[PDB]
């Protein structure tokens, strides 16, 4: 009641002498589709050995439990532009190439998310830098789809009575939060090799299945003499993984947000001749 | 409402509480201490069970 | 299948798809000196699994006329591996030995090979009454050429291949172990030669304990192929292998 | 190699000098060209280090009338690599015979004096070699082609495991997408 | 279950009389390598003592048990140079002299380690001083070998999707972490009597067996109208430590951060003569 | 008497009738890897007797003015018997030692020796930011010279014997394994040294497990004799050795 | 899942609690109240015991 309490190795090596008889574990047959399950013991012989390596780091958890930065913008506290003092982003994981990468050798996906917001301020350059202004303040805004868009930084909209925010000061740990699986779907779907219309035309691709919604920031109140720079940094860290369906990791370069679209690659790199192995 | 297992160690040569403070388990920490696996899956994909020892065809 | 075999000895398999039944010696086993039977005293030395594997001998070229081949144990092995070593640094040596020959050809080649283990093979010379050095009979893992016509040279020995260089018939050599490669039917030939000596144990240097010997009994012929001859390759393994007697290197 | 997909057959003719090398490589999963791009290297490239035993399997892809056999070897590491046959079967090697089944494989043992070995393989840490040989060599009757091809397969046994994730290297951007 | 719970003073000396026997223990031969067991009871008349003396601070663990700095190194916000505005560090320990000697006292160790990392900065002089500077943020990276290293301040590589990493506020506490036993062998080891190549050539002692990566940090987005220089101190603290193979402490200066190399030095100071004992 | 040892490893025996206790490395004796602390998969060679026996390594002179010599093993049997082979045939080996040093001289000489086994004894060149060969530290069996004066060419060790050529104080070596040789009691020093690496097994070729080292702590003294000079000589017999990974001969 | 051990204080003239928070052994804190020692295996290195009180040889 005030307390209730809650590792597997890899396979060991057998002692195998010599042998000789009409079994042939060594020939089998590729084009059965059936990858072979000999092991050293069944064509040399070999060795009692008692194996503690563990597959612990090669978990899908594991693998994909780490943070990795998704996207990054800068806003300034005061400018002639209005649509240069706050960030309006799209969600979407296919910005940073590392990551998606990650995510793409999987076809769909189901996880909770862990999102950590990096935030850094710096003075701009000019003639004139001597001010003193306090602490700045930020405020990070979601808005799930179909919902009101800020137009501008002193906007109504900034008033979320339903949309959830969070305000931060500088100085202070980085803000984090959690999130649940939000997709109307029974999973996360990272291709989706379909049309839009029902007579296959229009929207093609992942990008038809993306409605996650955007994310809004901005400084509370800050708008010094001078202007000053500001820089999020976004981190996503799955939780509670699952996947599906494994599919061959990517070759060729990335080169839009939205589309598979690639350049033809060489296979791999060239040597000598067949025989050259210095 | 305390769980007490065991934490990763060595084969020859060892426990932590640990308590959930919010009401949605997606708030938990997560649960990286599963090691089960089955590759039979993706290597044994055949219908008819073949033996090592046993020709092909 | 009983078609298909696999031997496995230290750290070599060998595997065959198309073969015979596994002739065994005399039904004898190769085996360790026993206690009871032994004369030396000191302890012997098992170099297992360092000596005891598989040693691909080379390969010849069969042609239409080739007349056969033969090859001297254990000086054909004398320096293979860590088996030379042991054989050059120890007095006395004992192993039995495992022989499979691969020979094969398409099903339009027709030929008939005799793959057979002669103990105490002794040789004449070509010339009555002329002695031979030990080159014209072993020069290693090199094989040494029957001929059809009788020999002349007298430094040589008598290479006529009817009466096998040990005067008697050919064709009665079936009384010792042996198998048959028929290209109709068989790829390769093994046969399991145990221990077979007057005495317990024996210098590998001085003592030729047997030859193996290659005949083509119905010569190789094809017509209309880019194939133009059928490589033969010899692979010998040493079995229950022991040494005695350690001294310098020969 | 103008024709990208030439890069994945092993030429293979019906007349060869008696001994002959089929090819030659090197035993770095993870680093090697040939194994760089390969599905077993792609997920080592994501880690720093690995060990356990490795598959390699291969595939005589000819004519049905067609026969031969070869001698694939393995060759621990070593201040020299295997020049000729003889010197190659002294290592770890098996005698492969083309017939109905068309498959063979040769399991890498794994033989190292550490428990496990880098990724970015250096001197200290080498793997050794492997080779190909004719055994007998390749026989055809008349009225087929001259030459064959073979594929080699790889892939990791039970006993393979990796450790210490670290980013991969053959994935890079200049600019935001 | 709710609880579960979990000293060796040194040797006492024992009264001792007068004595006439066949039996010397004060005689012994230093030639079979056997350092003798007297004690001072069985060669003068002794009374009954009990000592309450602890070896508990001589112990290995606590020994080795404190942290000591092993690298210093700066870097700043803005310069001309990208190569001086980051730094790339290959981890070792032979850097610094005072826990080089610590631990080459023993030539195998096995232990968990302890990492601390200690960051000021400061305002580099010049003309004008004269600027307002929110505080800053500093990145630590940690690269396991054959990883991407990036090449200035602002390349893709400091995205990390895999390689762990700190951020960190000036102001706050020094960062921490714990690393666990990350050899490739049984034991680490100081020294390495051996070559590189199987031929005895190539690179010789402790220096081939060094392969634990780099070590990365930059200023996250800090780029002041004024150059700051910043300082980052590196801290090792073993813990569950085990050693083995004890060997003599080093008498000669060090000269190389990986070789063995030195001068010859005099055994010890010298005295007027051998009776000299003011 | 406890003066009198013998020792008996394959076919060879060492006699000594005057000679200390024998000293056990750590206090462990040598052993073969057991099943749960081996690494390698395939079966090992154990030619036991063949390579567990005693090598005489050459003999030294030691004169008034000797300062002192070492050897690095295994290098130092690597062309001795049928080990140097195994050494060179296998990729891994794995083995202990028992080191037996000679010297004798008459009951009016006086000396004394210092024997000690120094395990991973790296050693710096004679200039400080200079790189040596395998040559100046390792030959074979031959014995290389410690210095009184510091070393000056660039192309070998700083052989300066009052720092031992690692850059530490002579007078602390008696932390290692070690016996004295005081001709006064005293004519053979014997140390029994079991295999210490951070590693299950390693290449003998590419790393000296450890290093031997003879150093007069009180030089040789005499007067009026005819001997002029004292040979020492050094025996060493691997122990439960067994190697790995057979591959062509380096 | 609490430990409660002594803590160090004197001879003539004392509980604390330890409770662990990570999964990974690594994160424990350090081990530094084991005092167990031998000094025999550099200190009598010999095969053949010796008395002190006996003849060395
Ligand atoms: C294309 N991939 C599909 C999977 N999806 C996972 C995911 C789901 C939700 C969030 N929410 C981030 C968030 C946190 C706090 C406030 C607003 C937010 F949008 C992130 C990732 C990623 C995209
Ligand atoms: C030559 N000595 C050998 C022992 N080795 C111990 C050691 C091992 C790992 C680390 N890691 C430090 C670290 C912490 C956090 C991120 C990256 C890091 F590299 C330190 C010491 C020290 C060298």
């Amino acid at each position: 009641g005030d307390v209730e309490e809650a590792v597997v190795h890899v396979a060991d090596t057998m002692r195998s002498g010599p042998s000789n008889s009409a079994s042939v574990p060594a020939l089998t047959a590729v084009e059965t589709g059936h990858t072979s399950q000999v092991t050293p013991s069944d064509t040399m012989q070999t060795r009692h050995v008692k194996n503690y390596h563990s597959r612990s780091e090669s978990t899908v958890e594991n693998f994909l439990g780490r943070s990795a930065c998704v996207y990054m913008e800068e806003y300034k506290t005061t400018d002639n532009d209005v649509n240069k003092k706050f960030v309006a982003w799209p969600i979407n994981t296919k910005q940073m190439v590392q990551m998606r990468r990650k995510l793409e050798m999987f076809t769909y996906l189901r996880f909770d998310m862990e999102v950590t917001f990096v935030i850094t301020s710096r003075q701009d350059p000019g003639t004139t830098l001597a001010q003193d202004m306090p602490v700045l303040t930020h405020q990070i805004m979601y808005v799930p789809p179909g919902g009101p868009i800020p137009a501008k930084v002193d906007d109504y909209a900034w008033q979320t009575s339903t949309n959830p925010s969070i305000f931060w000061t500088e100085g202070n740990a980085p803000a984090r939060m959690s999130i649940p699986f939000i997709s109307i779907g029974n999973a996360y779907s990272n291709f989706y090799d379909g049309w839009s219309n029902f007579d296959q035309r229009g929207s093609y691709g992942y990008n038809t299945l993306n409605n996650l919604g955007h994310i809004y920031v901005r400084h509370v109140s800050g708008s010094s003499p001078h202007p000053i720079t500001s820089t999020i940094r976004v981190y996503f860290k799955p939780k509670h993984t699952r996947a599906w369906v494994p599919r061959p990791p990517r070759l060729c370069q990335y080169k839009k947000a939205f589309s598979v679209d690639f350049t033809p690659t060489p296979i791999t790199d060239t040597r000598k001749d067949i025989n050259t192995v210095t | 409402g305390a769980q007490v297992s065991t934490q990763k160690t060595g084969a020859h040569e060892i426990h932590y509480t640990n308590i959930n403070y919010y009401k949605d388990a997606a708030s938990n920490s997560a649960n990286r201490q599963d090691f089960t696996q089955d590759p039979s899956k993706f290597t044994e994909p055949v219908k008819d069970v073949m033996i090592k020892s046993l020709p092909a065809l | 299948s009983d078609r298909v075999r696999s031997i496995t000895l230290g750290n070599s398999t060998i595997t065959t798809q198309e073969c015979a039944n596994v002739v065994v010696g005399y039904g004898r086993w190769p085996t360790y000196l026993r206690d009871d039977e032994a004369t030396a005293e000191d302890q012997p030395t098992q170099p297992d699994v360092a000596t005891c594997r598989f040693y691909t001998l080379d390969s010849i070229k069969w042609e239409k006329g080739s007349v056969g081949w033969w090859w001297k144990f254990p000086e054909a092995l004398s320096d293979m591996g860590l088996f030379g070593q042991n054989m050059q640094y120890h007095y006395l040596g004992r192993a039995g030995y495992t022989i499979h020959v691969q020979c094969n050809a398409s099903k339009f080649h027709q030929g008939c090979l005799l793959v057979v283990c002669v103990p105490e093979a002794e040789m004449g010379g070509a010339v009555v009454g002329q002695a031979f050095s030990a080159t014209a009979m072993a020069n290693g893992d090199k094989a040494y050429e029957f001929t059809s016509a009788t020999q002349s040279d007298q430094t040589k020995v008598q290479t006529a291949i009817h009466n096998a260089g040990m005067g008697v018939g050919v064709g009665n050599l079936t009384i010792y172990p042996h198998q048959w490669i028929n290209l109709r039917t068989n790829n390769s030939a093994t046969i399991v030669m145990p221990y077979i000596n007057s005495v317990p144990m024996d210098n590998m240097f001085r003592h030729y304990n047997f030859t193996l010997m290659v005949i083509p009994f119905v010569k190789l012929d094809y017509a209309d192929t880019a194939s133009t001859y059928v490589p033969i390759t010899v692979t010998v393994a040493p079995m229950c292998a022991e040494y005695n007697g350690l001294r310098l290197a020969q | 190699t103008t024709d990208q997909m030439e890069m994945f057959r092993i030429p293979v003719t019906i007349n060869a000098p008696l001994q002959q090398q089929v090819f030659g490589l090197r035993l770095q999963p993870g680093l090697d060209s040939v194994f760089k791009h390969t599905l077993l290297g792609e997920i080592l490239n994501y880690y720093a280090h690995w060990s356990g035993s490795m598959k390699l399997t291969f595939v005589f892809c000819g004519s049905a009338m067609a026969t031969g056999k070869f001698l694939i070897a393995y060759s621990p590491p070593g201040a020299n690599p295997p020049k000729t046959r003889k010197d190659a079967m002294l290592g770890t090697h098996i005698i492969w015979d083309i017939g109905l089944q068309s498959s063979c494989v040769l399991c890498v043992p794994w033989i190292s004096q550490t428990h496990y070995r880098l990724v970015q393989q250096d001197e200290y840490t080498s793997a050794g070699y492997v080779t190909c040989w004719y055994q007998t060599g390749m026989i055809v009757p008349p009225g087929t082609p001259n030459s064959s091809s073979i594929m080699c397969f790889a892939s990791a046994c039970n006993d393979f495991s990796v450790r210490m994730l670290r980013d991969t290297p053959f994935i890079s951007q200049d600019n935001k997408l």
